[PDB]
């Protein structure tokens, strides 16, 4: 088996295209689900949407243009859910932004956000010669300052560790990829159709595996972004526009014995939070040092 | 808003009107049959649902005295006849509303029937096809008014209707709204239809289109609808029953 950059984005689009297509072919025709605000501003309000197609977000274009710019995560009974997941039984719904008090659901839901697209600034940057294994996205707490994502490279490009140029390119590209507007789709697969998609990578396959194991259902939840796809745990913000300042500060080799990984450690805020010049640097200062939650 | 403001601007003095106000119509339908609840399953055996029909068509004492009314004071008439043209003002008047003419649609229509319909449809396109009448109509109910300051009778003529239909309503920008125009669904109708006695010139129109209560649910809507809560003035709180 040989195969292309192009053609691999391609099929793994194809794959997902073909998911949805057969996810909507279900044939619900539209049928009618109710969904309540519980929200402390337009309490008994009530909306009458489409099963399965309407979203969270499309109830928000009721209300105002404030909603929709600020809603992050939706609370619906006792899950979060984000914005473009389409509904599946009626539901009461709650938004959720930034400066509520309990905004911790929303703040994991930014970190892992954030960490995915730190994929995309990796994976597409490499030379055609070598080889990116995308690990998994560990997911650390937010008073650690900031966020990892796991990566293995090729056995021959093991010796050299990277120049602030690479970073900072790192970095632009990352800022690039949040310039053009990248909506966040969210999938519900199967294992057994998920693990085609993957394939190539072990640690997908794996992590896959356990994932949809402790799940009865062996249900695997994928997110897919612009050429993008990537598997996590819970929600993802919205958009890509509500990143403001983003940052790959520090990257650093971890080696176990069957394994190399390196982390790639970063820093990011959103456009409603953004800090001044000077913490900026107090941040990124912190975001260097090498962070280890991962059990 | 119910309201008169009787302080200030007096009220309308009382007025004798010259014209006596004539009508051809009256809005009411003097009774309403209820109808088996059981007629969705009935209806698969026709030789039960139509027995039914005829059964108590010929057993109903009121019914066959406002027949006989009809048919002393209208000769040449037939109760068998009716059902057939009753069939045939649909087909015209829903035409009628599929073309917009509104002309021929005051001759089919009952003064109360026509500014309803006419009325929320107005500003869009209505396209309505007839492609089968499933159950051949019948004749439910007759009913007769009598008015004793006019001496004016009024017969009242229920058909039920069996029906099958293609709807589609496009939006005054031209984009759909309520149904496809490709799906020939299947619809069940009440009716009643009205006529003047006394009036020289005979008119026959539809009069009202009923709807049972165990009536199944009509098609769903395509865009999302918001209902706004009470509306909180500054220092009234919001309160939520269960």
């Amino acid at each position: 088996s040989q195969l292309s950059p192009t053609e691999l984005i391609e099929m793994q689009n194809d794959l997902f295209n073909k998911e949805k297509n057969r996810q909507l072919s279900l044939t619900p025709r539209t049928e009618k689900i109710e969904v309540k605000h519980v929200g402390k501003t337009d309490p008994g309000t009530v909306f009458v949407m489409n099963k399965n197609i309407s979203t969270p977000y499309s109830c928000a274009m009721h209300l105002s243009e404030w909603y929709c710019r600020k809603s992050i995560l939706a609370l619906v009974d006792g899950q979060p859910w984000d914005m473009y997941k389409p509904l599946t039984k009626s539901c009461e719904i709650k938004f959720l932004t930034f400066k509520d008090d309990d905004p911790g659901e929303v703040n994991k839901a930014y970190w892992r956000s954030c960490a995915m697209m730190m994929g995309c600034v990796i994976e597409r940057a490499f030379k055609d010669e070598y080889v990116v294994s995308l690990v998994r996205a560990p997911e650390v707490p937010v008073i650690a300052g900031a966020f990892c994502y796991d990566v293995v490279l090729d056995k021959r490009l093991d010796e050299w560790m990277p120049t602030k140029e690479n970073l900072h390119s790192f970095t632009k590209d990352a800022r690039a990829l949040i310039y053009k507007d990248l909506p966040f789709e969210t999938l519900e697969v199967e294992a057994k159709v998920a693990l085609e998609i993957f394939q190539h990578n072990k640690y997908k396959l794996d992590f896959i595996e356990e994932k949809a194991s402790q799940n009865p259902e062996r249900i695997v939840k994928l997110h897919r972004f612009g050429d993008f796809i990537d598997v996590s745990e819970g929600p993802l913000i919205p958009r890509t526009s509500i990143c403001f300042q983003y940052e790959v500060s520090a990257v650093h080799n971890l080696q176990t014995q069957s394994s190399l990984v390196r982390r790639f450690q970063g820093l990011s805020l959103p456009v409603h939070l953004r800090a001044h010049f000077t913490i900026w640097n107090k941040l990124l200062e912190r975001s260097r040092k090498m962070v280890t939650e991962d059990k | 808003f119910v309201e008169h403001a009787r302080k200030a601007g007096l009220v309308i003095p009382h007025e004798r009107l010259e014209r006596p106000i004539h009508l051809a119509c009256t809005a009411g339908i003097f009774d309403a049959y209820v109808p088996p609840e059981g007629d969705a399953r009935i209806s698969s055996l026709s030789k039960e649902g139509l027995a039914q029909r005829a059964e108590r068509l010929k057993k109903n004492v009121a019914s066959q005295l406002s027949i006989r009314k009809i048919r002393e004071s209208d000769p040449n008439f037939k109760i068998k006849d009716f059902p057939e043209k009753a069939k045939d003002i649909f087909i015209e008047a829903h035409l009628c509303l599929n073309n917009s003419d509104h002309d021929r649609l005051h001759t089919l229509v009952t003064e109360n029937c026509f500014p309803d319909m006419v009325w929320d449809i107005r500003y869009k396109t209505v396209r309505w096809s007839f492609v089968e009448s499933l159950e051949p109509p019948q004749v439910v109910q007759v009913r007769c008014s009598s008015l004793m300051n006019q001496g004016n009778i009024y017969g009242q003529v229920t058909v039920r209707m069996h029906t099958r239909q293609t709807l589609a309503i496009y939006d005054r920008f031209g984009r759909l709204m309520y149904g496809q125009e490709d799906v020939p669904r299947d619809v069940l109708e009440y009716v009643v239809f009205e006529k003047h006695l006394v009036d020289p010139y005979g008119s026959w129109r539809m009069h009202g289109k009923i709807i049972p209560p165990w009536a199944p649910p009509k098609q769903p809507i395509l865009k999302t609808v918001m209902i706004p809560g009470p509306q909180l003035k500054p220092w009234e709180e919001f309160e939520e029953p269960q």
